[PDB]
């Protein structure tokens, strides 16, 4: 059974990662 | 070395990693807006809340900074310190934050984007990582008590070394110290790549622009008498000139003539290098009020250089280009300006082009010439073309009203031209 999304975006929260924010670090370079 | 001076290396390296309380409080304690007994008290999380509500305020005003709260404002942004990242992910904090000072320095005399960057500074630690762009971005402001207290933080790099008396200081730093900033061959080369570097996201604001180009025009001026320190000068402020002129803004473009005519008195450029410019000049020139300042460029910089070829044609390339942005009839309401700037030295370059390339309109070559008192060698070789073109062109009665005009004024130099090539009598039988 895969983990769905609402239950991951609780992951994310509380086991203090930041892997969702260190790739929308290197995802831009001149957005603008 | 000594042991002393690799063992002070190794404090550079580790300047924001808190390792004793006693440290923490030196670091954590410095900061834009709280005193240094109020800052030391109080949490990351307290200042997050002041800083992403303000930082709501700030995407109100303009929506560029509603990406930074995905990034680097939000929530999660607060367990991660920089020394436990890697190498490649720091540059990316840099790069985020090199991004951030772009679009914060032009709200900066506002409220909100001290409280913003404030965040930035203590959960960041630019003031001490980063400091070029913290303070290359806010440069301009130097008379402001915002900048003092940028001053009363940062360590200041080996570059900046002019500022390094008024850290802490009382009144703000003096005007002529920014010049003996920009006096320095190497801070030119940060202010250059921080230039085309603020040009390519299209966010370079007024009052900054000028403030480039007001240290700019000083550096020459303090230069004029060393003519080597000129000639290893041009290098970094054409440079700039040059992709200052690619910009789509209007206003980039009148601060590329106020460098170029400003440094063509002080030094006579090449003839190449003058034509250079003045077609990059003409290819970029769209606006109404860039165009009024790009025409007393060319009308100052023609009368720059001076020896032989300083009359010449212009080159075709050059020359129809300068008829698709200026018109013939625009340069003659140009010339009835009663500001009437000299534009004596141009213009006799610029009729004789007429004389060879197009020919179709000569009513003007006439009406030019009353409009402007012209220097005396400037007539001679002007009508040397003229008379060359008067035997080639299928002859024209209108190019025998234009001797008329010089039959009225000086005929001994239609006379003295015509001894020197052909005959007195001839002229007046070809016509």
């Amino acid at each position: 059974p895969p983990p769905d999304e609402e239950e991951q975006l609780l992951a994310k929260f509380v086991f203090g990662d930041t892997t969702d924010l260190q790739e929308n670090l290197a995802k831009f370079n001149a957005d603008f | 070395s000594s042991l002393s001076d690799q063992l002070a290396q190794v404090a550079s390296n580790n300047a924001t990693v808190a390792l004793d309380r006693k440290r923490r409080q030196k670091l954590h304690s410095a900061s834009l807006i709280y005193n240094s007994k109020t800052a030391a008290t109080q949490d990351y999380d307290f200042i997050f809340e002041n800083a992403s509500k303000a930082l709501e305020e700030l995407s109100q005003i303009e929506p560029k900074f509603a990406i930074f709260s995905r990034t680097l404002f939000s929530e999660s942004s607060i367990s991660l310190d920089r020394n436990v990242q890697t190498k490649e992910e720091i540059k990316d904090l840099d790069n985020a934050i090199n991004a951030y000072l772009l679009l914060a320095s032009s709200k900066w005399y506002l409220a909100p984007t001290l409280h913003a960057t404030e965040w930035l500074v203590r959960r960041f630690q630019i003031h001490v990582k980063n400091t070029e762009m913290l303070l290359l971005s806010t440069l301009n402001y130097y008379q402001t008590p915002v900048f003092k207290r940028i001053l009363s933080i940062i360590k200041l790099p080996p570059l900046f070394n002019c500022l390094s008396n008024f850290v802490r200081s009382e009144k703000p730093p003096t005007a002529l110290t920014m010049i003996k900033l920009f006096n320095d061959m190497d801070f030119l080369k940060l202010y250059t790549s921080y230039l085309d570097q603020c040009i390519k996201h299209n966010a370079t604001y007024t009052n900054q622009l000028l403030f480039t180009t007001c240290c700019f025009i000083n550096v020459v001026a303090f230069n004029s008498n060393n003519d080597e320190k000129l000639n290893q000068l041009v290098p970094i402020l054409l440079e700039i000139s040059a992709k200052l002129l690619a910009s789509k803004s209007k206003d980039c473009q009148i601060a590329a003539h106020t460098i170029l005519v400003v440094f063509a008195t002080a030094l006579p450029l090449k003839k190449t290098i003058i034509l250079a410019a003045m077609e990059t000049i003409l290819s970029n020139l769209d606006a109404k009020e860039a165009k009024h300042s790009a025409l007393l460029t060319i009308c100052k910089l023609f009368q720059t250089l001076k020896g032989q070829g300083n009359v010449d044609q212009l080159p075709s390339k050059i020359f129809k280009l300068f008829d698709s942005k200026f018109d013939t009839v625009s340069i003659l309401t140009f010339l009835d300006k009663e500001d009437k700037p000299v534009c004596d030295k141009f213009i006799t370059s610029y009729t004789r082009s007429i004389a060879r390339y197009d020919r179709s309109k000569l009513n003007i070559i006439l009406s030019l010439l009353k409009k402007i008192r012209l220097e005396r060698y400037e007539v001679r070789l002007i009508i040397t073309d003229l008379i060359y073109l008067s035997e080639i062109l299928e002859d024209k009665s209108q190019l025998v009203e234009l001797f008329e005009y010089f039959i009225s004024i000086n005929e001994d130099l239609v006379l003295k031209c015509l001894k020197s090539l052909g005959l007195t009598g001839x002229x007046x039988x070809x016509x």
